[PDB]
C-alpha cells in the first residue's frame, strides 16, 4: 500500500485549498455586516 | 491511517456550505430597504390612484407595471416606497386572532348544547334562524323578505357569549365571533378596515353565523358634536351598515349582537330592517338555578346531596352570572376548614354574604 500516501495525500493537498478559500469568503461577508452594522 | 485525516474533511467543507449561504442570503435582503404603508380612499386611472399613509398625509402617486390594477380598489392595505411613493405591493388578511377565530366543528351538524337555564330561546332561533340558511330557496317564491339581523339584549350577568356560540354549532354552521372592544381598543383610526375584511373572510367560508359583543362601542359619540375628531366613532358604524346592506339577505350570512341597554343604542341605524327582530331574554326561576347549580357545583369534589331544592328557595332577586362566584364563594371557605368534600353549610351561608355583594 505504497501508492496509497503516494495519491491519498494528494487529496489533503487539494481539500487544505478548498478549505483556506472557503474560508475566507465568509471571512468578507462576517466583516461586512460589521460594516453595516 | 492517511484515510481517516482525508475523511474528516467531506464533512468539514459541507459544514460550510450551509454555514456560507446563510452569510451570502442576509446581504441579498440588507439592500432591500423598507418600505411604508398605507390605505386607499378613492381610484383615478391606472396611472394616478390616492393613497393614505399611516402617517397622516393624502398623497397622490402612480404604480409599477406588475401589480394587477384590479385588485387595487378602495379598502384595500398598500405599501410603496419613501421617496418617490409609487405602489408596488399589497398584504391582506390583517390578522389578529386574539379578535376572533373560526368554529368549524360548529359546522359538525350534530354538536352538544345542554347548558341549563333557558329552553325556548334556543328552540325559537333554531326557528329565526335554521331556515334561512339551510334550504331558503323558498322564501322568495312565497313572497316575504327574511330578516337581514337579529338582536338579542336582557340584563348583564346572564351567559349568553356562549349561548349563540353554541346553538349555530348544533345546527351545523361556521361560528366567529369578534368583541367590539379590540376592533376600538388596539385599532383606534384603523378600524373599519377590519370590518369590511371580516365579512369578506365570512362571504367565501359561506355560510357562517356572525357573534359580537359589547356593540354600543361604535356608537361613541354617536355624532355627540359633529366634530371632525370622532370620525372613528362615526365611519365605525357607517362601514357597518353599507355592508350589512350588501348582503342581498339570500341565506348564506346572517348576523347577530347583543348589549345590555337598548335603550341605549343607536337606532341612527339598526332599528328599522337592519336588526329587524328584537329579542329579549328571561331570568332564572324556581328550578332553574337547580338546572344551573346541577352545572357547576356538579364538577367539583362536594360531599353529594340536594340542599339546591331548599337552598333556591331561600334565594331570590338572583342574576345569572354571579354562580361562577357563588361555588367559589363557597369552596373560599371549605379549603378554611382544611376539607375536600364540602356540605351544605358553605352553601347555607354562600349567598348570605352574596346578596349584599349585590349592594356595590
Ligand atoms: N345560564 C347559564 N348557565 C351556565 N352558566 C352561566 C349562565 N348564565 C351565566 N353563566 C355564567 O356567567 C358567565 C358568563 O356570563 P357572560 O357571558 O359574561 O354574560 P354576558 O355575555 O351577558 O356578559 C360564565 O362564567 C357562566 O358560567
Amino acid at each position: 500500500l505504497d501508492n496509497e500516501i503516494r495519491i491519498f495525500r494528494s487529496e489533503l493537498q487539494r481539500l487544505s485549498h478548498e478549505n483556506n478559500v472557503m474560508l475566507e469568503k465568509i471571512k468578507d461577508n462576517k466583516e461586512k455586516i460589521k460594516n453595516n452594522r | 491511517r492517511y484515510d481517516d485525516q482525508l475523511k474528516q474533511r467531506r464533512q468539514n467543507i459541507r459544514d460550510l456550505e450551509k454555514l456560507y449561504d446563510k452569510t451570502e442570503n442576509d446581504i441579498k435582503a440588507l439592500q432591500s430597504i423598507g418600505q411604508l404603508i398605507g390605505e386607499v380612499m378613492k381610484e383615478l386611472s391606472e396611472e394616478k390612484y390616492i393613497v393614505k399613509a399611516s402617517s397622516g398625509p393624502r398623497y397622490i402617486v402612480g404604480v409599477r407595471n406588475s401589480v394587477d390594477r384590479s385588485k387595487l380598489k378602495k379598502g384595500v392595505r398598500v405599501t410603496l416606497d419613501i421617496t418617490t411613493l409609487t405602489i408596488m405591493r399589497i398584504l391582506p388578511r390583517e390578522t389578529d386572532p386574539l379578535v376572533y377565530n373560526m368554529t368549524s366543528f360548529e359546522q359538525g351538524e350534530i354538536t352538544f348544547d345542554g347548558i341549563g337555564g333557558l329552553t325556548e330561546q334556543i328552540r325559537e332561533l333554531r326557528e329565526v334562524i335554521e331556515l334561512p340558511l339551510k334550504n331558503p330557496e323558498i322564501f322568495q317564491r312565497v313572497g316575504i323578505k327574511p330578516p337581514k339581523g337579529v338582536l338579542l339584549y336582557g340584563p348583564p350577568g346572564t351567559g349568553k357569549t356562549l349561548l349563540a356560540k353554541a346553538v349555530a354549532a348544533t345546527i351545523g354552521a361556521n361560528f366567529i365571533f369578534s368583541p367590539a372592544s379590540g376592533i376600538v381598543d388596539k385599532y383606534i383610526g384603523e378600524s373599519a378596515r377590519i370590518i369590511r375584511e371580516m365579512f369578506a373572510y365570512a362571504k367565501e367560508h359561506e355560510p357562517c353565523i356572525i357573534f359580537m359583543d359589547e356593540v354600543d362601542a361604535i356608537g361613541g359619540r354617536r355624532f355627540s358634536e359633529g366634530t371632525s375628531a370622532d370620525r372613528e366613532i362615526q365611519r365605525t358604524l357607517m362601514e357597518l351598515l353599507t355592508q350589512m346592506d350588501g348582503f342581498d339577505n339570500l341565506g348564506q350570512t346572517k348576523i347577530i349582537m347583543a348589549t345590555n341597554r337598548p335603550d341605549t343604542l343607536d337606532p341612527a341605524l339598526l332599528r328599522p330592517g337592519r336588526l329587524d327582530r328584537k329579542v329579549e331574554i328571561p331570568l332564572p326561576n324556581e328550578a332553574g338555578r337547580l338546572e344551573i347549580f346541577k352545572i357547576h357545583t356538579a364538577k367539583v369534589k362536594k360531599t353529594g346531596e340536594f340542599d339546591f331544592e331548599a337552598a333556591v328557595k331561600m334565594s331570590d332577586g338572583f342574576n345569572g352570572a354571579d354562580i361562577r362566584n357563588c361555588a367559589t364563594e363557597a369552596g373560599f371557605f371549605a379549603i378554611r376548614d382544611d376539607r375536600d368534600h364540602i356540605n351544605p353549610d358553605d352553601l347555607m351561608k354562600a349567598v348570605r354574604k352574596v346578596a349584599e355583594v349585590k349592594k356595590l
